[PDB]
């Protein structure tokens, strides 16, 4: 039993350390490494350490806690809301930016805090800790849950037993992304989290370092997969105590709040050493209190957050694009792009807004269809560098012709990436009126409409903006300048 | 405006 699990380990270490089989098969690695994985789960005892109580059963400790480290505990109730899940409910009217939520540094768990922990032996001597935060994160979290006097139980006996992230999707949840781009993110994380399981697997049982740990008695993968998405669904950047540099941290209480859309009302406070958040918008007595996570895409909230949000104002779409070394003009764009800070080539996003690119992107665009003479009016002489200075800006085009073709491109582009995906936009529709999906069938499906439509009113953006100015270069427009 | 904002769950590289 005991060598039986050192086996498959062993057997999903070398698995996962190869290299990446070409994107062809890379469903089939996928399933593979799958397959290995439940083995490895359907052989162990779950999570190492599960607590007697319900979720809400532990809520009143952590406030007691909480409290007694100087945190706000007054003004709002946790409830267990059906589309978010737990979250904060006021029960008193709280004004828009009201300061109402702060939680001082040290109830926090960081990195820091990790290093000072019973597993600072172990990342004083593994690369992969010191390089990596958010992995020492995970194994704070699971050496302090397997701790029962730790500081930190009374956060960590609140914190949610499972999550949405494509690491706990079936396998068939996870095929209806074939043929997108989110799909190679969703390999990449479970490729890393089988990797780092079974290297860290054998790294406890062989360092002696790591011979106090309770990890030394029982480390399962479900308490790996568990670890890393608490991490990834929850974790922060925040300045050192010095306030000399960034670390990552979790923050309790603070992180029951669900996002809606809106700015950033969350701040730290480094004169009092706390994390301090006003309120976004009024919060009535029973209603939920929300907060803006922050400006990531729909593919980011799925993978990394476990959730999908309709109307994601931020949404976007990856586009890799780059100078070909085939070009005659190619040592010519690459120099104006060098001098412009840009890299030759690049993946760049496409926004669901108007214009769907952004300033760094258009820059590029317009030097990739310069011809040689505006190249050359980019590189010499007295005006060179204002142009440069320019690139970005949609009120200064090169040329009514340079417009029109770079406009021309994209909505090429981004019409032969629609023609990538297997299903169509009115298909993903009909699949999701017509059938009834779990949560995370819903997710997927929608992230793969999402990607289409992104691409559909791009495609539509750059053909407006192609008439646009083909009609200011058959009027024979001046040129703003 | 803020001067350390806190961005709840953000992204970090995994590998
Ligand atoms: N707008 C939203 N819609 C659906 N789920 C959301 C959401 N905002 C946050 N969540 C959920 O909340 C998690 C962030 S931590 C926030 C508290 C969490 N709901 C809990 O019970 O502990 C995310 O992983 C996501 O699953």
């Amino acid at each position: 039993s005991p060598k039986e699990i050192l086996n498959l380990t062993s057997e999903l270490l070398q698995k996962c350390s190869s290299p990446a089989p070409g994107p062809g098969k890379e469903w089939e690695e996928y399933v593979q490494i799958r397959t290995l994985v439940e083995k490895i789960r359907k052989k162990q005892k779950g999570l190492s350490v599960t607590f007697d109580g319900k979720r809400e059963d532990y809520f009143p400790d952590l406030m007691k806690w909480a409290s007694e480290n100087g945190a706000s505990v007054e003004g709002f109730e946790m409830v267990n809301f059906k589309e978010e899940g737990f979250g904060l409910r006021a029960t008193r009217d709280i004004k828009a930016e009201e300061l109402f939520l702060w939680v001082p540094r040290k109830l926090l768990m960081t990195v820091e805090s990790a290093k000072n922990s019973v597993l600072g032996p172990l990342y004083s001597q593994d690369r992969i800790l010191q390089a990596m935060g958010n992995i020492a994160l995970a194994f704070h979290l699971l050496c302090e849950r397997a701790s029962p006097n730790s500081f930190w139980q009374p956060y960590i006996q609140t914190l949610p037993s499972e999550y949405d992230t494509p690491l706990y999707f079936e396998e068939d949840e996870v095929r209806y992304l074939q043929s997108t781009q989110a799909i190679h993110d969703v390999f990449s994380q479970y490729k890393n989290t089988a990797r780092q399981y079974a290297y860290f697997y054998k790294v406890i049982q062989t360092h002696p370092h790591a011979n106090k740990l309770p990890l030394k008695d029982s480390f399962t993968y479900e308490d790996y997969r568990w670890a890393v998405s608490s991490v990834m669904t929850r974790q922060n950047q925040i300045p050192t105590e010095d306030g000399s540099r960034v670390t990552l941290a979790l923050i309790p209480l603070w992180d029951m709040c669900n996002h809606t859309n809106g700015l950033i009302t969350t701040g730290y406070n480094l004169e009092d050493d706390r994390c301090e958040c006003v309120a976004l918008q009024d919060f009535r007595a029973g209603e939920q209190i929300y907060i803006f996570y922050g400006t990531r895409s729909n593919a980011e909230f799925v993978i990394h957050s476990g959730f999908f949000f309709d109307n994601n104002s931020h949404d976007r779409v990856k586009i890799k694009l780059g100078v070909s070394k085939s070009d005659r003009l190619y040592a010519m764009k690459a120099e104006v792009l060098a001098r412009a800070g840009i890299p030759t080539s690049s993946v760049f996003a496409l926004h669901f807004t108007e214009p769907p690119i952004s300033a760094q992107l258009l820059a590029f665009l317009r030097v990739f269809c310069m011809t040689e003479e505006e190249l050359k009016e980019h590189l010499l002489g007295d005006s060179a560098i204002d142009r440069i200075f320019t690139l970005g800006n949609s009120e200064f085009p090169v040329s009514w012709d340079n417009e029109v073709k770079l406009w021309t491109f994209l909505e090429d582009r981004a019409s032969l990436l629609l023609k990538t995906y297997k299903t169509t936009i009115e298909e993903d529709k009909s699949v999701l009126k017509n059938h009834d999906l779990s949560v995370r069938a819903k997710m997927a499906i929608k992230l793969r409409l999402g990607e289409k439509e992104i691409l559909e009113k791009a495609v539509k953006s750059a053909a407006v903006n192609r008439e646009y100015y083909r009609q200011q270069m058959e009027e024979k427009a001046p040129l703003p300048k | 405006t803020l001067k350390y904002p806190i961005e709840h769950g953000i992204v970090t590289n995994w590998d």
